[PDB]
């Protein structure tokens, strides 16, 4: 949750994350598992906690 | 190295501690079983009592 | 005793997006009863929570009444 | 010279075993020992580069 | 003793490709104590000790972090 698109909410759903997600640990664990997860469904994800 | 901050491993079951996968993702095994390689067995691994 | 190390987390959210709806329900928090760097991570703690929050809300109305008939009225 | 250009000593929890089981195990069979080591001198490699 | 061959690399690249940075970064070297045929090979082994500095530098610079924040803006 503290990424780029999943706390902004004026970043659309059907965008790809992994081209502006900043550099934190996210883009590393998404850069070794090369998944492509788009933001909306990682917002859920992150709205579990 | 990405994900020492988000797990850590613990070695609880005699089918589920196995220190070549604890050594992986634990670096304090990684030693322990560097200095002692016969561990590296699953039968006679130890395990915290 | 202990927990782990702490992710990366570069640089702030809160310099970076000053459009957030979660904005004015951020700053319910007080510096002065804790050094600088632990009053920084509750702030990410809180941020990150109400972040959670906003994708709530936003989902709990979302799956429970999208098929509409009004909208397909019209 | 009599000095050694050399990396610094990482640690694993192998302690050096997979690199000579290799080096002395895989490639003598597979390759039936068809393989001489080679010097490179890194100056003509860079100024190629 | 010896050494190993030396490369062709046939072809000059200063006196073809002039608009290249790191210029005045050459005439710092000594040409009274060595011969030319020699100096060949000890300007051979800095020019391209340069330009490793500024691939070097310009890697991490890209790879520093490699998105940014303020990008975030538009």
């Amino acid at each position: 949750a503290y990424n780029g698109p999943a706390f902004s909410h004026h970043f659309t759903r059907d965008e790809d994350i992994l081209d502006n997600l900043e550099n934190g640990t996210l883009r590393d664990l998404l850069e070794i598992s090369d998944l492509r997860p788009t933001v909306g469904m990682i917002r859920d994800l992150s709205a579990s906690f | 190295a990405v994900t020492q901050c988000l797990f850590h491993a613990i070695p609880f079951h005699m089918f589920y501690g196995d220190p070549r996968v604890a050594a992986t993702m634990h670096q304090d095994v990684a030693t322990f079983v560097m200095r002692n390689p016969q561990q590296r067995a699953v039968e006679a691994f130890n395990r915290p009592e | 005793a202990r927990r782990l190390p702490k992710p990366t987390l570069q640089g702030r959210l809160e310099a970076d997006f000053p459009d957030s709806p979660l904005l004015p329900k951020f700053q319910e928090l007080n510096q002065n009863n804790l050094p600088n760097d632990v009053f920084r991570e509750a702030q990410r703690s809180y941020l990150v929570f109400l972040t959670s929050q906003f994708c709530y809300e936003e989902y709990v109305q979302r799956t429970f009444g999208v098929p509409r008939r009004q909208r397909a009225i019209d | 010279d009599f000095r050694l250009h050399l990396g610094p000593y990482v640690d694993e929890g192998h302690a050096d075993v997979l690199e000579k089981i290799f080096y002395y195990v895989f490639l003598p069979t597979c390759t039936n020992a068809h393989m001489c080591g080679l010097g490179v001198d890194f100056q003509h490699v860079a100024q190629t580069l």
